């Protein structure tokens, strides 16, 4: 079992200003077999519809923004976006994907508001 | 035991016939029975097996149905009691029964009639012949034991072909191996027997599949025909039912001294002797079965068809090798 | 596609229920169906997944005996009895399945809703 | 199978009746004899045969559902209990008693 | 052949019948209630050789029959009815079924 | 002036949707004065029972056909076999839905028994088929040694007879084993480096588990399974790097029903055209004969051909002409690389892993 936490855990800053979300897992989930890493994003503000924002760590969804980006490797991840609007205020939550962990796990989680 | 010796038939055995520290010795239940539908069957168990745990189970036919042997395995897996076919249809041979099934049959399988076939051919060195078969099942096996039984003897067979006009002309041989029904067997003969290959050296040798209820010779059967069938005509069913209880007495008492415990049924439609009776004898006669029930020393007869219209014996199976009343072959002119 | 499952219900102490997950909208016969939880307060707890075409069935650590799962290909509808149930138990439950993507499983895509218990 | 037996008590100085409510020309029905703080002790089997080792002065005899039983000379033996017993079908049920005197 | 049981009783209990007079491992083993005020009953047998054991619907899920190869001993237990037991066996020939070798009688009283 | 159809089914849905299709199916099909009137029944435990209510009814019915579904789920060891008797007793047809044992194509006993899918032997022939793909010639196949075993294992054979080549070894153990080691052993002494396995799911679980201890399924092996060696826990016992098969709407039913539906009113239709019709008779009881033309309207059916793909059987009373999917087990988590056509094997864009890593084809020698 990989648990992983989320620092910080809430933040309010002004709108339009650029912040940064790191997990940190405990051990490297990188597979050199197939040479991808297990990573994913998930955000669920309303509806509660929890959906990947983005995942693999390198690529985003089809119908995710631009300002939008997720990086790290290994056990540290980084997760950095340009503008902060209102409509990005939810919890989101990190969850590998790897065959190894049995169960899966699932995000800290981060309240953020403003 | 308390063997119940059933008997479904319309032919005249009268009731009275059977009538006339130990933990079972002998106990016999009498029932003669006309209809042979499931219903009937499965009430008349029943009513049976209620009837104070009958033990032994010997089965007799009258008809020539292929159900009736079907549906007492059914009733054997399903009550756990052995069961003996001894005429008609329930004494008629089937192709594969079920590990759990405890049902021994009579009379010779098919792979062992072929074996008496190629004794009778080597015997009057017919050492060419020809094999012709149909999709009728049981062909499938038939092809692969004659080719086997053919490479490891000292004869050094001279098989022509196996077998749709092609498939006539090619056919040369002299004796020729035939496998199909009754319905097609009358079909297939009657085109080749216009063509010019029935008449004095042309010999067929068909199994019992094709030639089976006797007395009932279509109008176009080339006489002078050879054919393998169980003798039904001097083991009456005296000889045939004290065996029931000949096998059954003597796996009894060897499963009693081994295992201090005699088998029974569940006397009851609602809710051991599987591997004993493979080394057995009565009186010399070695009433051993196989490891798929099979008769060891089955009492096959060879049959030829006179001028006179009938079947009648020629040759003797007894042991392991034949014995023909002839040994030189006569002739016989058909149609 | 979507999916559709069961409505609310509260159960007494010590009793049964056994919960459904409608499919429709994709490939249902050669997917794995999960099983998640979500009570107010704490993270979420995977639980389960049973594979569509062949009944593969896997069960957690902590559920190994409080559970069992089924499945009907006929009428996508999915099964799931809990068992021993108690207070502690009330928790949403969701029914999702997971995505294949560039050839590589790449999480859970299908979403359900709803299914309170308590 | 239910019996029903009558008289529930006999006076002589006699015959008994059993009424049932056949097993391929066998008849299934015993009769008992219980004296007073003893077990019971078989008497007729198959509803004609008597048990080796018994005073010839019993028979029996009967069919279908109607069957009887009487003896002859009385004695001081016969001062007990008795019942039939039906085997037909499983459970067995024994009768209702009847006394003597 | 003579049979043997247990002594009187005054919860549950447990009879036992013995034999000491011919091969234990061949023969069925009955259990009957004679309750007075009527003829008899019938509660179930059992095969000490092979261990297969049937009930009465009656007296379903409160006797349960136990043998034991050993000892030679059949043990009858109720549980959670006052009435004399006895434990009998059939002479063997079948079919007839009827009861011949009859036990001692164990009086139970609550 | 109508056709009676029977039917046994479970669920109240299944019948409910079985008489609506029987419904339809009389809509555009002429405008004569003949129809057909359904007829179906629950299970029964008790297989007594289930064979005697079953032939009472639909005798009693006089129906045409006895269509069989998928057996009582609890009870997985109940099978059409008490059917298969009492309705072959009179040359009825039956129409099996769900059932795949390969027992049935034995028709020295099975009298009168038919489907609509194809038993396990067609997946020893695609098994054949593959050899003939990646240029192996020698396989060491293992098999339950029972009458599904027998079959594949004398399927395979046959198969193998034509290419002239031959197996290099054919492993043989009971089912519901308990030490196979020895068996395991002398199969990784031997030089042939290609396993084929066909047995139950504990037997399937049992073998993996054996095989992951002695630690033969490393790099260079090759492993080729069926359908029920990847179910249930034999698939959480399972080995990375994997074969196996399994069918398309196996049990979806519904238009399974519908076809099967559709076929028997084509073939009552046909059949009614002609002169020389007879009626089911009333074998309640008493009835000792047999149907007039029974072999004459199984030999109709049989010989039937349709294009709504198409639907047709061959000597064997099957199903031919099934698609597949092949699939390859990795991380554990069963993944479709490729779809098995009628009779190609065109693999799709999915890159395949072998037991250990990368895709180069592991040989069959030990050189
Ligand atoms: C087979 O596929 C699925 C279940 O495996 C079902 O698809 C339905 O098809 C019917 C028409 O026959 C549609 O009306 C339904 O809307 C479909 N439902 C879904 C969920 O796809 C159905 O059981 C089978 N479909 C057929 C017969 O093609
Ligand atoms: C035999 O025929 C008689 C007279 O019809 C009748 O009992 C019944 O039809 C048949 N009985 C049996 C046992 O088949
Ligand atoms: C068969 O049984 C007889 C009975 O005494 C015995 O003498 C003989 O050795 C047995 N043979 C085999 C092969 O079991
Ligand atoms: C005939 O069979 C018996 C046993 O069945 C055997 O002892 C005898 O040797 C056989 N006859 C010949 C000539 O071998
Ligand atoms: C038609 O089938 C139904 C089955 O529900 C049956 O009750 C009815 O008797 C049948 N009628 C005819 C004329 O076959
Ligand atoms: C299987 O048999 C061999 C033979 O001795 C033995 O060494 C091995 O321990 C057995 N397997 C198990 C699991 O005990
Ligand atoms: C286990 O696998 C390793 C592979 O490196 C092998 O060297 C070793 O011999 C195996 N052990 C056994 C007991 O087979
Ligand atoms: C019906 O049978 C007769 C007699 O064999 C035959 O002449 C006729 O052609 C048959 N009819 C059909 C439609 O086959
Ligand atoms: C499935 O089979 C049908 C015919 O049975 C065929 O038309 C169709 O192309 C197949 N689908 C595949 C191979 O994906
Ligand atoms: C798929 O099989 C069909 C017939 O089975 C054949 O006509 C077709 O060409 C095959 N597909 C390819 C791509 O060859």
């Amino acid at each position: 079992d990989i648990v992983m936490t989320q620092s910080p855990s809430s933040l309010a800053v002004t709108a339009g200003e650029k912040v940064t979300m790191r997990c940190k897992s405990s051990q490297s989930l990188l597979w050199s077999v197939n040479q991808n890493n297990y990573l994913s994003w998930y955000q669920q503000k309303q509806g509660q519809p929890p959906k990947l924002l983005i995942y693999g760590a390198s690529i985003r969804e089809s119908w995710v923004p631009d300002r939008f980006t997720g990086s790290g490797s290994g056990t540290d991840f980084t997760l950095t976006i340009s503008n902060v609007h209102a409509e990005d205020l939810a919890v989101y939550y990190c969850q590998h994907n790897h065959g190894s962990f049995l169960p899966y796990t699932f995000g800290g989680g981060t309240k953020l508001e403003i | 035991l308390n063997i119940a010796v059933l008997l479904g038939h319309s032919h005249d055995v009268t009731e009275r016939e059977l009538r006339n520290g130990l933990p079972l010795d002998v106990n016999v239940v009498a029932l003669l029975m006309n209809r042979t539908d499931p219903k009937s069957l499965i009430t008349h168990v029943c009513d049976l097996m209620s009837g104070a745990r009958i033990h032994g189970l010997v089965f007799g036919d009258d008809t020539d149905q292929e159900a009736v042997a079907q549906m007492l395995d059914f009733i054997s897996s399903q009550t756990f009691i052995p069961i003996l076919g001894i005429h008609g249809g329930a004494s008629m041979i089937m192709a594969d029964k079920d590990p759990t099934s405890t049902f021994f049959q009579f009379g010779a399988s098919i792979q062992q009639q072929a074996t008496v076939m190629l004794k009778i051919m080597q015997d009057y060195d017919w050492h060419v012949f020809s094999l012709v078969t149909t999709i009728f099942p049981g062909y499938r096996d038939f092809i692969s034991f004659i080719k086997t039984t053919v490479d490891n003897s000292f004869v050094g067979w001279d098989m022509q072909n196996v077998i749709t006009q092609v498939q006539l002309k090619k056919i040369h041989s002299s004796v020729i191996l035939l496998y199909c029904s009754k319905d097609e067997a009358v079909l297939i003969l009657s085109e080749a027997r216009s063509l010019g290959l029935t008449g004095y050296d042309f010999f067929w040798i068909v199994p019992s599949l094709v030639s089976g209820n006797t007395e009932l010779i279509p109008k176009e059967f080339p006489s002078g025909l050879i054919s393998v069938s169980y003798d039904d005509w001097d083991y009456s069913l005296e000889a045939r039912v004290r065996d029931g209880l000949g096998i059954l007495t003597t796996a009894a008492s060897s499963m009693l001294e081994k295992f201090s415990y005699i088998p029974e049924a569940k006397a009851s439609c609602y809710g051991t002797l599987h591997q004993f009776m493979v080394n057995v004898t009565w009186d010399g006669k070695d009433l051993s079965f196989t490891e798929e029930g099979y008769q060891v020393h089955p009492r096959l007869v060879v049959i030829v068809l006179n001028k006179d219209r009938e079947w009648e014996k020629v040759g003797k199976w007894e042991n392991q090798t034949l014995s023909l009343r002839h040994a030189v072959w006569p002739r016989y002119k058909s149609f | 596609g979507q999916m559709q499952q069961s409505g609310a219900e509260l159960v007494k102490p010590g009793a049964s229920v056994k919960l459904s997950c409608k499919t429709s909208g994709f490939s249902f016969s050669t997917s794995y169906i999960n099983w998640l939880k979500q009570k107010p307060g704490q993270s979420l707890e995977w639980i389960a997944w049973i594979y569509a075409g062949t009944d593969g069935t896997s069960y957690n650590q902590k559920f190994t005996d409080k559970a069992q799962l089924t499945v009907d290909t006929s009428s996508s509808t999915a099964y799931m009895q809990f068992s021993s149930l108690t207070t502690d138990d009330s928790a949403i439950y969701y029914c999702a399945r997971e995505g294949i993507y560039y050839g590589n499983y790449a999480g859970f895509t299908y979403w359900g809703q709803g299914t309170l218990v308590t | 199978i239910v019996l029903t037996q009558s008289p529930a008590s006999l006076a002589v100085s006699a015959t008994i009746s059993c009424r049932a409510s056949e097993y391929y020309g066998t008849t299934l029905m015993q009769w008992y004899q219980q004296k007073p703080g003893q077990p019971p002790k078989l008497l007729i089997y198959a509803a004609s045969n008597v048990d080796s080792g018994v005073p010839a002065r019993f028979s029996g005899s009967g069919s279908g559902t109607d069957f009887s039983l009487n003896i002859h000379p009385v004695e001081e033996d016969d001062i007990a209990m008795y019942f039939c017993q039906q085997s037909r079908k499983v459970p067995s049920t024994f009768g209702g008693g009847t006394k003597l005197e | 052949v003579q049979l043997q049981q247990s002594g009187a009783e005054l919860a549950s209990v447990k009879i036992s019948c013995k034999a000491t007079g011919y091969t234990f491992r061949s023969y069925w083993i009955e259990w009957l209630k004679q309750r007075p005020g009527h003829g008899l009953e019938w509660i179930g047998e059992i095969l000490p050789g092979s261990g297969r054991t049937n009930y009465n619907e009656k007296f379903k899920g409160k006797a349960t029959i136990t043998a034991d190869t050993s000892s030679n001993t059949a043990y009858m237990q109720l549980s959670s009815d006052s009435a004399v037991y006895y434990c009998t066996r059939s002479r063997g020939t079948m079919i007839t079924r009827e009861f011949t070798y009859w036990g001692q009688g164990a009086l139970v009283t609550v | 002036k109508i056709v009676n159809i029977g039917a046994v089914l479970s669920t109240r849905k299944h019948e409910q949707m079985f008489r609506e299709a029987v419904n339809q199916a009389n809509k555009r099909h002429g405008s004569w004065k003949i129809q057909l009137n359904a007829t179906s029944v629950t299970h029964k435990p008790n297989a007594i029972q289930m064979a005697l209510s079953v032939c009472e009814d639909l005798i009693s019915s006089q129906v045409y056909a006895i269509l069989v579904s998928h057996p009582p789920t609890p009870n997985d060891h109940f099978t059409p076999t008490p059917v298969s008797y009492t309705a072959g007793f009179y040359r009825i047809p039956v129409l099996g839905l769900t059932t795949r044992m390969s027992i049935y194509s034995d028709k020295s006993i099975h009298l009168s028994f038919l489907r609509t899918v194809p038993p396990y032997s067609h997946q020893s022939s695609v098994w054949f088929e593959m050899m003939r793909v990646y240029n192996w010639n020698h396989i060491i196949l293992l098999v339950s040694d029972d009458h599904e075993g027998r079959a594949a294992q004398k399927r395979l054979e046959t198969l193998l007879e034509e290419r002239e080549s031959k197996a290099e070894k054919v492993l043989q153990f009971d089912p519901g084993t308990k030490n196979v080691t020895a068996l395991l052993m002398e199969a990784r002494d031997l030089e042939a480096r290609v396993i084929i396995l066909s047995a139950s799911e504990d037997d399937a679980a049992t073998v993996y588990r054996a095989a992951a201890m002695l630690n033969m399924t490393g790099s260079g092996y090759v492993w080729l399974v069926g359908e029920r060696e990847i179910s249930g826990n034999a698939l959480r016992y399972a080995p990375d790097g994997i074969i196996g098969l399994q069918l398309i709407n196996g049990k979806n039913e519904s238009a399974h029903i519908s076809d099967a539906v559709g076929v028997v009113a084509q073939a009552v239709h046909e059949l009614l055209e002609k002169e020389n019709i007879t009626d089911p008779p009333r074998g309640c009881v008493g009835n000792t004969n047999i149907w007039k033309t029974g072999p004459l309207f199984k030999r109709v059916l049989m010989s039937s051909k349709y294009a709504d793909g198409r639907v047709e059987f061959n000597e064997d009373g099957d199903r031919k002409f099934a698609n597949y999917s092949i699939m390859n087990l990795q991380n554990r988590k069963l993944v479709q690389v490729g779809i098995y056509n009628g009779t190609h094997v065109i693999p799709n864009d999915r890159k395949i892993i072998w037991p250990g890593g990368e895709t180069e084809k592991p040989r069959g020698y030990q050189m």
